């Protein structure tokens, strides 16, 4: 957030990260959670650019 | 391994038998396969890379093969004596 | 009766209700290039530039590019033809990958590219979603100048 409220307006978005692809322990097996299940992903085909007001609720929620 | 100490072992296999029933015959020179499965070891682990399972996989299997002669033979020497 | 009332029903239809399929086809068979713009241009384009799949947008790009459509049309050429022509090249790259040798058809790829990587920037970030798409071009324009400067080079 600071970060970028830091920025001019041009850049005042940041696409959303691709889902998955994170393991722990480097060297290992491409997959590794602890908090696992699951039964449906978020569309990664089609990417979604993250706004300072998306920004602004998902900390509003933290 | 076994064909890498047919050939540092020259001995000839008749077509009746195998290479492996050769070696597996006089089993006075069986040492021969735990060095040439070494020199693998390092040939392979030289181009093993991160995010590699079988980096690790092929030393569990070597260790385990080996501990198991190991453990053979101590426990017939044991049994036997 | 002419399906020409038929698709202004459905046109006007889907000016209320919102189905592509139909707006596309309809209004530019109506002449309603600003809307059109404002319709393919703000979803359509990012959407397959984004998520590869170029096939219709190249269908409804070149029925856009109809000559007897653009003496009528006011700034086709700006973005239109202009998305059109890096149709054109990726689609003539891949002829160039299918291909082995064809220096006459990477010359003509070599001069595209210098041309066009002057018309890029100057449209486009018409708000953030704007950049994306300028920015997914640039760097996509940056991409082929470097590949086919790279694949131009003597053996």
């Amino acid at each position: 957030l600071n970060c970028l409220r830091l920025i001019r307006p041009e850049y005042a978005w940041i696409v959303q990260p691709v889902s998955g692809a994170v393991y722990e322990r480097p060297g290992a097996s491409p997959k590794r959670n602890y908090d696992g299940e699951s039964s449906a992903v978020p569309s990664s085909s089609q990417i979604e650019i993250l706004e300072l007001r998306d920004l602004e609720k998902e900390y509003v929620l933290a | 391994a076994i064909q890498l100490a047919l050939d540092k072992r020259m001995c000839t296999v008749p077509q009746n038998l195998t290479a492996a029933d050769v070696y597996f015959r006089e089993v006075s020179q069986m040492e021969i396969i735990f060095e040439c499965l070494v020199d693998k070891e390092e040939a392979d682990l030289e181009s093993t890379s991160i995010d590699s399972v079988e980096w690790a996989n092929i030393v569990v299997n070597v260790n385990t093969i080996l501990k198991d002669m190991l453990h053979v033979a101590c426990q017939y020497r044991q049994s036997k004596n | 009766l002419p399906a020409q009332w038929i698709h202004k029903a459905k046109a006007v239809r889907s000016r209320r209700d919102g189905d592509k399929h139909k707006e596309a086809l309809y209004l530019l068979k109506s002449h309603q290039w600003n809307q059109c713009h404002k319709l393919v241009t703000r979803h359509l384009a990012a959407d397959a530039v984004i998520n590869e799949n170029y096939r219709y947008l190249r269908g409804f790009l070149g029925e856009l590019a109809r000559p007897e459509h653009c003496k009528h049309i006011q700034d086709w050429e700006t973005a239109g033809k202009v998305y059109l022509d890096y149709i054109s090249v990726i689609e003539m790259l891949n002829q160039i990958r299918q291909d082995e040798c064809s220096g006459g058809e990477l010359e003509k790829l070599h001069t595209k590219v210098m041309s066009l990587c002057k018309w890029v920037e100057l449209i486009q970030c018409y708000s953030a979603k704007g950049r994306l798409a300028q920015s997914e071009m640039a760097k996509r324009v940056a991409n082929i100048l470097r590949v086919v400067l790279s694949l131009q080079q003597p053996p």
